[PDB]
């Protein structure tokens, strides 16, 4: 590493400094004036003040990348992003006047919500013990959870068995399937979530 | 070789034909100007080309052509 | 509706329309522009469920350039350039509008590039062996240009007698619409049927039967390069195209009775670095030349009323779904990252 | 000596590859009416007739396509001549697939062309005879990584040996590129390889329509006559490197064209070792112009297959149809 330990990561939060001294808390003003002191890392490329800035989306797209193809990767995102978009306004035109009220058009929404509905809240440990090998239930710490549906949808979307289908309209169809609490992911989610539920009897091995 | 020589020669050039056949066809139809239109397309030709190059050979058309 | 204008005639457009939408009935978007619009432009179409176009100051001007336009006076040519996804063509489509609705006939090539690229099936004319046919690039345009003219197909009637082969030929005084049908149905001769037909209304638009409108967008390409090859691996100039060739003539001032209106775009055009807008930079000198005399008018970036009244008629159509997107800091940042582009403007929305 | 890039590799197909309609747009090129009169002297009936407009069931017959395809192939020379002199000029190496060899050193100026024209005729004759003594047919099969071929050409050997047959015979006949074969041998064992595909690991099964085994021992009869044809004539030393397709090398003396060309015969076509041995290079290296000079594009899907990088640069010529009337 080119930093020194004495380097502290940067907080780009912009309204954290706007807040009045007065709300301040003595910890809060403490921190605050020990950092005056301490040396601050470089901000990345990446990470802004912008309002439209969504760390959950940037996660996505930097594990989209291959090779370091940033520009490629965020194309896809946003190109994912208008599709879901468009799908949804056509299919709010469409609608009657009561199913208006429950089409959710924000594609934002529907990128987070499809992303919560696939997180598995139990996993399983590979663990050898006895010269045969056991899988041992244990419960899965948020960032697994949240890094394990991110995965699953992008190893979905890469599967071959999609023949020429550009992946923003593969990735926008899977999202709009797991907003609605369907597609395969939802199932590797529940067959996850069994297979822990066969094994409960093994938890004692932890 | 034109190319290699280092002017455009308002004279007998396309630009002259076809500002004459112009200003011909309208006369049918019913200079200051023209020295302007000639020195625009002789700036524009040979120097560098701007916006406001673009502007003056605007305003020097439209004045030959009475577009207003 | 701050972004919407009730008048939505083109002809009654003025300095006080700027910056506001007018709508393009469904009617008037199927006759008119079967393939004037920009392909994002389309999506939008169909998402929003309307077409409607902003007044713009390039526009106005032209619109004021062709109803003082005297049509005993030669064709004068205008040519709309500026810097990339300025509006440059759908201030075009605005003319192509306005004088559609006059009664003009409408001469309108969406696009020149596509004529100069990527054509698999390349014919040697029998007409002229020393220049080459584009059966599918001409039977392309000739359905729609029936289409937007369908009325005028039977008015309109041909004064030579035009042998397509020894046993079929188009009499004189027939139909031209007859032309069109022969383009239509043997894509053999779609490439020598829009000649003629090129060489009919040039004609009889000077006689005075109708005003015509020639609109050509990407008029840089007939004055450049191609990337199309002989069998012998060789390169092939613009002007070896028949398409090409009976296009040019049509940008020639040497017709009266009607208007010349083009549009540069560096969009698909081919040996041209990305940053190159002006007349010449992308006409070159041979471009100039032709096209010279002529009258350039500049299509520039939003000015902040039609930023605002953009921004204002997304958001009345709900396009921009994020939270922070109508507040005054996301119109900023909107404002920042476009640099009021609307090209980048709206692609920037279209994922918001 | 010369750069890669501005040298040439001439391809000449083989069977497989005609088609009704070969021949226009070579045909008002030059020389070409007296290459095909001299094809009607000696063979004794009109190819170009025959070429031009056939039913493409005379076509297909093993005794018409294979002179045809040769003269299609030197009458495409005659036109990548007129178009690209340079090419011709600049040429490093030739090949053809199973009768295009023997265009190849017509090409190369081993052989000429009524010698050519000649051996041909006595091969495609001989051939034809020898599919009419026993039943027997080609497959083409694409392969996945788990596919084991001689595995499943022992398999197709225990069937029929279980129906009864002295010696049943399949084995792959062409190596075309990474996992793509052909096997020959009798309809029987290439029924049970279709059938049995899922067993054997073969993504791809398709019957080629061929009126036998060709590249196998089935063909045996046929190889005395050729050679007799062949022995008339004197072969000279190629101009061009001429690859085999026996074992797919350069041929070094005319001395061992006489019998490899017999042998070829009756020996598997060894076409990826021979793209391999025009192509291989150094990652980076440039590679020469590839021009396909004959009928179809087949040819250019397997130099595709084999070297992407050489296909950049391939082209085919067209003998269908013509751009500008000469
Ligand atoms: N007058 C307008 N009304 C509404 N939207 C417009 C207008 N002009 C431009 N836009 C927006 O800009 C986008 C691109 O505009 P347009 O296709 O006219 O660009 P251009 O200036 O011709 O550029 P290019 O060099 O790409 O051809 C349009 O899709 C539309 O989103
Ligand atoms: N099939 C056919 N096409 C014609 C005939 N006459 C003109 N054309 C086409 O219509 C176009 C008319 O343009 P023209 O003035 O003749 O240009 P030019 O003759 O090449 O110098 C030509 O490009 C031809 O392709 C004709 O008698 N038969
Ligand atoms: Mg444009």
């Amino acid at each position: 590493s080119r930093y020194s330990p004495e380097f502290k990561d940067p907080l780009i939060d912009k309204e954290y400094y706007r807040k009045p001294v007065e709300e301040l808390t003595e910890e809060e003003k403490y921190v605050r004036e020990l950092k005056k002191t301490q040396l601050i890392k470089a901000a990345p490329a990446g990470k802004t003040s912008s309002v439209f800035e969504d760390p959950v989306i940037s996660k996505f797209t930097n594990m989209m990348m291959i090779g370091g193809n940033k520009v490629l990767a965020r194309s896809l995102m946003i190109q994912t992003l208008e599709a879901v978009k468009r799908k949804q306004f056509e299919k709010y035109h469409a609608a009657s006047a009561e199913e208006q009220a429950t089409i959710e058009r924000n594609p934002y929404t529907i990128f987070h919500q499809a992303l919560k509905n696939c997180e598995p809240m139990i996993g399983l440990v590979p663990i050898l013990k006895g010269g045969r090998f056991y899988q041992v239930p244990v419960p899965l710490p948020d960032r697994r959870r949240r890094f394990l549906a991110m995965k699953w949808m992008i190893t979905e979307c890469r599967d071959k068995k999609h023949q020429r289908t550009l992946m923003p309209e593969k990735l926008s169809h899977k999202l709009l399937e797991a907003f609605h609490n369907q597609g395969p992911v939802i199932k590797r989610k529940h067959d996850l979530h069994k297979m822990a539920e066969a094994n409960r009897a093994l938890a004692h091995y932890r | 070789t034109e190319a290699d020589m280092e002017e455009y020669i308002w004279e007998n050039s396309s630009s002259e034909r076809n500002i004459l056949e112009t200003l011909l066809q309208m006369k049918a139809a019913e200079t200051k100007e023209i020295e302007e239109y000639k020195k625009s397309v002789v700036s524009l030709k040979n120097e560098e080309e701007n916006e406001n190059s673009i502007s003056q050979y605007k305003e020097s058309v439209k004045r030959l052509l009475n577009v207003t | 509706a701050i972004s919407r204008t009730n008048e939505n005639d083109p002809a009654k457009h003025g300095d006080q329309h700027e910056g506001q939408h007018y709508n393009i009935s469904p009617q008037d978007l199927e006759t008119v522009f079967p393939h004037g619009l920009p392909p994002r432009f389309v999506m939008q179409v169909k998402t929003f469920s309307e077409a409607c176009l902003m007044v713009r100051k390039p526009a106005l001007e032209l619109l004021h350039y062709l109803k003082n336009t005297s049509f005993a006076y030669p064709a004068i040519r205008y040519l709309l350039y500026g810097e990339k996804g300025t509006g440059k063509t759908l201030s075009l489509c605005h003319v192509i509008h306005f004088c559609a609705k006059q009664d003009w006939l409408i001469l309108h090539i969406p696009d020149a590039h596509l004529w100069v690229k990527n054509c698999r099936d390349l014919l040697q004319s029998s007409y002229n062996k020393q220049r080459f046919d584009q059966p599918l690039e001409a039977s392309t345009w000739l359905k729609n240009f029936k289409t937007t003219n369908e009325r005028f197909l039977n008015q309109i009637k041909v004064q030579e007698k035009y042998v397509w082969n020894k046993r079929e030929s188009t009499e004189k005084g027939s139909p031209l619409g007859e032309v069109v049908e022969q383009g239509i149905t043997r894509v053999r001769n779609a490439t020598d049927a829009v000649g003629i037909v090129l060489k009919e209304l040039k004609r009889q638009s000077s006689l005075g039967m109708f005003h015509l409108l020639v609109a050509v967008d990407g008029i840089n390409a007939l004055w450049g390069r191609t990337t199309l090859k002989r069998e012998d691996k060789s390169p092939i100039a613009p002007e070896e195209l028949a398409l090409v060739h009976n296009l040019r003539k049509m940008m020639k001032n040497d017709w009266h009775g009607g208007a010349i209106v083009s549009a540069l775009s560096q969009t698909g055009s081919l040996f041209k670095p990305r940053k190159a807008y002006l007349p010449q930079e992308l006409l070159g000198k041979e471009g100039f030349d032709a096209l010279d005399p002529f009258i350039p008018i500049l299509v520039s970036n939003y000015n902040p009323k039609e930023f605002e009244s953009c921004i204002q008629y997304y958001l009345e159509n709900n396009w921009l779904q994020h939270e922070k997107a109508p507040t005054e800091e996301g119109k900023k940042e909107l404002l920042f990252l476009s640099n009021a582009n609307p090209s980048l403007l709206e692609r920037h929305c279209a994922y918001l | 000596r010369r750069m890669p890039g501005q040298c040439s590799v001439l391809l000449f197909p083989g069977q497989g590859s005609q088609v009704v309609g070969m021949g226009r747009g070579l045909l008002n090129y030059p020389r070409v009416r007296e290459l095909y009169a001299a094809a009607r002297r000696v063979l004794g009936y009109d190819l170009l007739e025959l070429s031009l407009h056939g039913p493409q069931e005379t076509l297909d017959r093993t005794v018409h396509c294979q002179p045809a395809i040769f003269v299609a192939s030197l009458a495409a020379v005659e036109k990548l001549h007129h178009l690209q002199p340079s090419v011709i000029e600049n040429c490093v190496a030739a090949a053809g697939f199973s009768v295009g060899e023997f265009a190849a050193l017509v090409f190369a100026g081993a052989m000429e062309f009524a010698e050519g024209l000649y051996a041909v005729k006595i091969r495609a004759e001989a051939m034809q005879e020898a599919s009419e003594a026993v039943p027997s047919g080609m497959l083409s099969v694409l392969g996945q990584p788990q596919s084991k071929f001689n595995f499943a050409c022992l398999e197709a050997r225990e069937h029929c040996k279980s129906l009864g047959i002295e010696n049943p015979v399949c084995e792959v006949s062409n190596y075309l590129f990474p996992d793509c074969r052909v096997i020959s041998g009798h309809q029987e064992a290439l029924r049970f390889l279709q059938k049995n595909s899922s067993k054997f690991h073969f993504r791809r099964t398709r019957m080629l329509p061929v009126s036998g085994a060709f590249h196998t021992r089935l063909m045996e009869p046929a190889v005395e006559p050729l050679t007799q044809a062949l022995k008339a004539v004197d072969i000279k030393k190629p101009l061009v490197s001429v690859y085999s397709n026996v074992h797919a090398h350069r041929y070094r003396h005319p001395g061992h064209i006489h019998k490899l060309l017999a042998q070829q015969l009756v020996s598997p076509v060894k076409w990826e070792q021979t793209m391999h041995a025009i192509y291989e290079r150094k990652k980076g290296r440039g590679f020469p112009q590839t021009f396909e000079v004959g009928p179809g594009r087949q040819l250019g899907a397997i130099l595709k297959s084999c070297n992407m990088q050489a296909w950049k640069s391939y082209s085919a010529v067209d003998v269908l149809q013509t751009l500008e009337h000469v």
